[PDB]
């Protein structure tokens, strides 16, 4: 009736449905497409298909998808902060964090559905997308332990990169994934 | 006002007129400032960092529901020639007072 | 309450309402009509080039969020004082009352599209250009710039 | 339903440990399904297969698209089997109701189509009568060697604990374990919350000859110091302070590695001697200073273990 | 409470009522924390002035002591009148009273400038030069922990609202929800035996 | 039955007034009488009315009338700030208007039915008592923006002249409407 | 429950009622009438001058003010604490609690109605006299003033 | 059901019972047993019985109950001003009846009904239980008007005599009592 989730029809409805994709229209309120609310959805169909993941596009998408997660879930755990003093007098890991929050959010969540090839995106280059997100957040912790800068971080060539990674066509994937993995290393290898 | 610290600092601060007490350990410091803070007299009270750090717990018995005779701490002479921890005070106050260690 | 059966099966029914606002109506304004809880869910079809004007859309959307923001600035102005607002929280203040005062106390007046679209642009004229993030810069440079005259000091 | 199946798994007599010791009585599991799917259903029978547990079990399962007389008709059958097993074959029957929500669905449907007088909230006002007459059954006969053990698992609506089903649930068993949201949201399993948790007939079955010694007192000053470390945490954000007396951190540090380690256990079938040892060994407050809730000198024979896991 | 229609309009009232000063208190609370993270990096700045100012003093006091006697220094220090003109006006920060010090800091007290000893001047202004720098880091240190004691005060609010008003007022409100419902069903079945008795008192006596 | 105004009866009665008086027992508790609740009430009438009230009463006593409703509503909209963080939160202008506010809950729309003086009210004494309240506010207003203090404003005799003015017989209140605008004007151009 | 039906229908029939109060029991109150939601609507006929004394009304109609005032403030108490109150506040505080205390609480004691005025009158002497406002003039000059410790040592 | 004394089961009983001795739910979930709601119980004979306990127990039987049940109220109603501006900022005498209130539960009220001992326990052993908790708290009321801090007063041994003074069996209750006044006494003498 109000979005209220407790009346009889979806509590009927939450008991049996094997997934439950809780829309939210405050993030297309901020032109987040699709749209869906990361905190208060569920599934219970990832464990019986990571044979199946692990067998099809690759033996290390589960822990890849764990890591985007487990990523997420940090984002959200320090949102209460974030929101009490900005991220700009937050501290510089926090910030790191934040940062690769929104990373995800923008090159991995998102998806434009009107995009002659966004609009579809398979196991496989979702999984590629995944790895390079993961390997620059390892890259940047690396980087900041051994005292970058954040902004310095902030402005790599690789994050556009990243950014045009979810455009490429399927059949050129592969070869842009592979090339911006190179890129990833040799420009945090070149990063003191 | 007053300051109690080191007994050189208490003497410079009477060449300008100010109370001065020479204390070197902590309970002597605290029982002075006590009877200081019964006269009352004084707007201000500095007492040295390295005397008393925290002269909070022992501001709160007196002056209960009056915060007339206000009161720092001030890094004693001795160890102002060395220098002063700046940052760090101001970031162990900004926890002290908010508690997230939220800097930079 | 919008609870009750009539009005929950209504909006099951309809698109989207025309909420009056009950001190809207106690504070002397006519149409008492309120912006923030109304909602047209068929709006999107019918404005835009060739049905209203180009501007429609964002114009409405700015006008929903300056709106917005100026009302709980007026909630907070009342504790936290006048002053200790910056200086675009105060001019959020007085776009919201101004709205309050001639875009929606309209009176018996019947205006044109045009008209309540100048009258639209000459109250976002009073929040600093740039701030105005829901429009894009083409409509801005072509219409922000005018002044309040068309209801008070010209009707 | 992880956490039936994981007992289903391990559950055991450990007669061992008991003053008879002996060879192992007959033990099966009679499992009951109602209004369970297909996805459910599919993982109970994975479950079962998978460890050698089928051999030893009964199941009786009832679909959602099954005929709502089915549902009503499953936990009867599952306990005459339970019962005859039990008094004439000297079994160890654990018995496991899937969920009992959807039994009370289904007898809110049957009443309401004999058009009786409603209760709380719909449901017929002989529903306490009917779950008595279901739960009953368990027990121990006088003279006889067999048992029952009933779990039956329902799920709160809501989480409202005063919605019918609990209360007379509550009402007609003899204690209950509660599972905590926010528990899981903290990704500990099993989420059992141990303050609003309960056994009736605890305070007989341990001691000497059954358990260990320390056992009750063990359970009771785990009780207190989770509930110290509970009130402290939960005054600290009211208060606002980390800063407080040195006894207060202590706690929260144990309630921590509590629910870290005892609470959140996986997949570990942990010994009776395990889960005692991981207690003790959580039992890093003062031999004296603290654990005095419970006056107990099996302190100079178990105390100063320092976390240690395998 | 009375479990009625109209009491439950009201509690429903009062929950959003609840949530827009949970609301409310949160914009207040991020004003006040931008004003106290303006007053830290002033009174750091303080910090600093009143860190120059107490090394030159000290060094000055040095000079004093080297080039001129202790019995010397310590007749200047008796001679001169107590600096005792000194006050705290109540100054009103967000709607608390704070002590807002002043110094006269009277430039009689000096004796014999040509009198005294050549380094006694020296000392005698970095000192008061020190010590009105510290009246200002005074007045920065009090101003900020009352900022953060507000702020404190407005955390402890929106959290106690948020933690025990709002699930208590919802839980009212869903047992009176169950409360009108459980009503309305047996009015319901009232209705339904009064029907079917018409229906069957109609039919037997045709 | 229990004052539950979602009652079936009243509810149809309420499709068919032109008027609506509805009592609260909050204000019958507190012996405050008429006890209306002002915020559950409204009349359909006013906008039919206003011409007899141009000619009999005053040309201006609608405006009279709206603004002395607006200032209700703003109390109202500031009682729900006033419960949640009491009355000292509120800045010079709020006080003033929630100080206003119960002035005119207290001696104006207070009527004692037995007294023999206050029982019955012509409208040209309520046009009074209207004009001496809002006169008081705005210069009440015009001292609060110069810097006078409010706890200062409320100690006026002239507040108590306001409150015993619905006392006065109808014989001779035109003077004691004249004196006290006179009292007005000489007190907030003293005392600023 | 004031709402009850059995209730709500005698009050819709009778002439007011006399409602106890469980929190006044509670304190040891007794007899414990807690004033706001009892009433007499014939009270009118049987008090004023040549009946009980001048006096008699308005003095009830400002004890429910005063009390109704306390009552309010204690609601606000039990928000932002009894030190952030202003001198008003705390006196009408006061006035509330002295007043469960002593003009509600007089155990099996019979009252003539001089003592229960002048009983009223000392308490309500702890109010300024110039808050007085709902009794006139000469009545506060002809009997506030008295004090509690005068009526009772 | 549901703990809803609301029910016509419980009015109905309420209405002719002399006793009534309300269980609450959040009690038992904290293992604090009987678990009886002390303020929402009451009992009609408290007052007929009266004589008997002065004949049978002892003459001062029921000031001491009556001082009991003074503390529990207002340490009842203290609990709303520690959880609203938090114990630490509270006056010292408010801190020792939150204590005293606390030792009197968890050392009078509560008792357990499986120990071999604490299950019976006859009137003079409450009635020395009271009088030992009534004699510590006026003692300590008077160190606190001696300036004696609190933090050390809840340090005492006699607390701990106090709280083990409920396991003591009928037998040795006497000596016990005898030895714990003769402790109170003098561990406050020695605060001096």
């Amino acid at each position: 009736p109000g979005g209220d989730m407790s009346e009889p029809v979806t509590q009927s409805t939450l008991r049996i449905v094997g997934a439950f994709w809780r829309l939210d229209a405050s993030l297309a309120f901020r032109r987040h497409f699709p749209a869906i609310n990361w905190n208060g959805s569920y599934s219970l169909f990832t464990s019986a298909l990571d044979p199946w993941y692990r067998e099809n596009v690759a033996e290390d998408y589960p822990e890849l998808r764990d890591a985007i997660s487990e990523l997420l879930q940090r984002e959200a755990g320090l949102q209460e902060i974030v929101q009490l003093v900005g991220p700009d007098a937050l501290q510089d890991a926090e910030r790191l964090v934040i940062e690769v929050g929104r990373i995800i959010r923008e090159d991995f969540l998102q998806q434009n559905a009107y995009h002659e090839v966004d609009a579809y995106c398979s196991m496989k280059k979702a999984y590629g997308i995944m790895k390079m997100i993961l390997a620059f957040y390892k890259e940047a912790e690396a980087a900041i332990k051994r005292g970058v800068s954040i902004d310095e971080i902030l402005q790599l060539p690789v994050l556009e990169r990243i950014g045009r990674a979810r455009y490429v066509s399927e059949e050129e994937f592969p070869a842009y994934f592979e090339e911006a993995m190179k890129e990833i290393q040799g420009a945090f290898k070149a990063l003191a | 006002m007053a300051v109690i610290a080191d007994p050189e600092t208490a003497q410079g601060f009477r060449l300008a007129g100010l109370e001065g007490y020479g204390a070197s350990s902590a309970e002597e410091a605290q029982s002075l400032l006590e009877t200081l803070v019964e006269r009352g007299g004084y707007a201000l009270v500095a007492v040295d960092e390295a005397l008393l750090p925290d002269p909070e717990r022992a501001v709160e018995r007196l002056m209960r529901g009056r915060d007339l005779p206000v009161l720092l701490p001030i890094a004693g002479l001795k160890e102002a020639f060395q220098g002063h921890d700046v940052e760090g005070y101001m970031r162990e106050l900004v926890r002290k007072t908010i508690g997230f260690d939220i800097k930079l | 309450d919008r609870t009750h059966p009539i009005p929950d099966l209504t909006g099951y029914i309809t698109e989207g309402q025309i909420q009056l606002s009950r001190e809207l109506h106690r504070k002397g304004i006519y149409p008492p009509i309120d912006p923030l809880p109304s909602l047209s869910r068929l709006m999107n079809n019918g404005v835009g080039k060739g049905k209203t004007r180009e501007d429609h859309k964002q114009v409405s959307d700015q006008l929903y969020s300056a709106y917005a923001n100026g009302v709980d600035i007026r909630k907070l102005v009342a504790i936290i004082g006048e002053d200790a607002l910056t200086e675009n929280d105060r001019r959020y203040l007085q776009f919201a009352d101004a709205f309050e005062r001639f875009f929606i106390n309209q009176g018996q007046q019947n205006r044109s599209i045009e008209e309540s679209l100048q009258i639209a642009w000459a109250l976002l004229s009073m929040l600093p250009q740039g701030e105005l993030k829901r429009i894009s810069k083409d409509h801005i440079g072509k219409y922000y710039g005018q002044k309040l005259e068309e209801i008070w000091g010209a009707p | 339903n992880e956490i039936a199946a994981q007992i289903a798994r391990q559950a055991t007599v450990r007669p061992d440990l008991s003053g008879e010791g002996e060879k192992e009585e007959p033990f099966a599991v009679v499992f009951a399904a109602m209004g369970i799917t297909q996805r459910e259903l599919s993982y109970f029978i994975q479950e079962f297969e998978r460890t050698g547990a089928l051999s030893r079990s009964v199941l009786f399962l009832n679909k959602a698209d099954d005929p709502t007389i089915e549902r009503i008709l499953t936990p009867r059958m599952a306990l005459t089997v339970a019962e005859y097993l039990a008094f004439e074959h000297d079994y160890h029957v654990l018995v496991i109701l899937t969920d009992m929500t959807n039994y009370c669905e289904a007898l809110r449907e049957i009443g309401a189509a004999r058009e009786e007088i409603p209760g709380r909230r719909g449901y017929p006002g002989y529903m306490y009568t009917d779950l008595a007459t279901i739960y009953e059954r368990a027990g121990v006969v006088e003279g006889k060697k067999g048992s029952v053990t009933q779990i039956p698992i329902l799920s709160m609506p809501d989480d409202d604990r005063t919605h019918p089903i609990p209360d007379l649930t509550g009402y007609i068993t003899e204690g209950q374990i509660q599972l905590s949201r926010e528990l899981h949201r903290k990704g500990i399993y099993p989420p059992i919350d141990p303050l609003p948790s309960l056994s009736r007939l605890m305070n007989n079955g341990v001691g000497k000859g059954k358990t260990r010694e320390d056992h009750k007192q063990v359970s009771d000053q785990l009780y207190s110091a989770y509930a110290n470390g509970v009130d402290i945490r939960k005054l600290v954000a009211i208060i606002g302070e980390d800063a407080l007396t040195e006894n207060d951190r202590r706690y929260l540090q144990f309630a921590d590695a509590f629910e870290r380690f005892f609470i959140n256990q996986g997949q570990q079938n942990r010994s009776i001697e395990e889960s005692l040892q991981i207690a003790w060994a959580l039992l890093s407050m003062l031999p004296q200073g603290e654990l005095k809730r419970i006056s107990k000198d099996h302190i100079g024979k178990y105390y100063g273990q320092k976390l240690e896991e395998i | 409470v009375s479990p009625t229609r109209m009491n439950l309009l009201q509690r429903r009232g009062q929950l959003r009522l609840a949530q827009k000063g949970v609301d409310l208190l949160k914009k207040k609370r991020d004003a006040l924390v931008a004003e106290f993270f303006g007053l830290v990096r002033e009174a750091m700045e303080a910090r600093k002035a009143l860190d120059q100012a107490a090394k030159e003093a000290y060094a000055a006091l040095l000079l004093a002591q080297a080039f001129d006697g202790p019995e010397v220094v310590a007749g200047a220090a008796l001679g001169v009148p107590p600096l005792e003109g000194v006050e705290a006006e109540v100054e009103n920060v967000w709607g608390s009273k704070v002590p807002r010090l002043k110094a006269t800091f009277p430039d009689g007290a000096l004796l014999s400038p040509v009198g005294t000893p050549a380094y006694t001047l020296e000392a005698s202004r970095a000192f008061r030069r020190y010590a009105e720098a510290l009246i200002r880091v005074a007045n920065t240190e009090t101003r900020l922990k009352k900022i953060g004691e507000e702020i404190k005060k407005t955390t402890r609010r929106v959290n106690a609202l948020e933690q025990v008003v709002i699930p208590g007022i919802r839980a009212q409100i869903r047992f009176i929800q169950q409360v009108l419902e459980q009503r309305e069903r047996e009015d319901t079945f009232r209705l339904k035996r009064i029907k079917g008795k018409i229906e069957a008192r109609e039919a037997e006596e045709e």
